[PDB]
């Protein structure tokens, strides 16, 4: 019985380590891609006035 | 609609997961109970020894 409760215990709480990992990666790098994009635009914005 | 469609389905599966776990408990419990009626039938036979 207890093992089932543990099974249920595990089923309830543990994240999908893979799905979340790559999903986090999915959002994360796109965020990082945007991060540089913001930086470049700063140089691209600031350069024009010369 | 697609979001509503999706996030509803997510609960549906989780719900079925909640049902599946309990069914495991009941099947296993029942799988054990058949053996108990082997037990009674066999045990009365031993009791039935002349």
């Amino acid at each position: 019985l207890s093992v089932n409760v543990q099974s249920i215990k595990s089923n309830v709480i543990d994240v999908d380590y893979g799905e979340a990992m790559m999903n986090l990666m999915q959002v994360q790098l796109a965020y990082q891609a945007s991060l540089k994009a913001s930086t470049t635009i700063s140089q691209l914005s600031l350069l024009n006035y010369m | 609609r697609l979001e509503y469609e999706i996030k509803t389905l997510e609960q549906v599966k989780e719900s079925t997961s909640r049902a599946q776990e309990m069914t495991q408990n009941s099947m296993k419990a029942l799988q054990d109970m058949v053996k108990l009626l082997e037990d009674f039938k066999v045990k009365v036979t031993q009791a039935a020894s002349d």
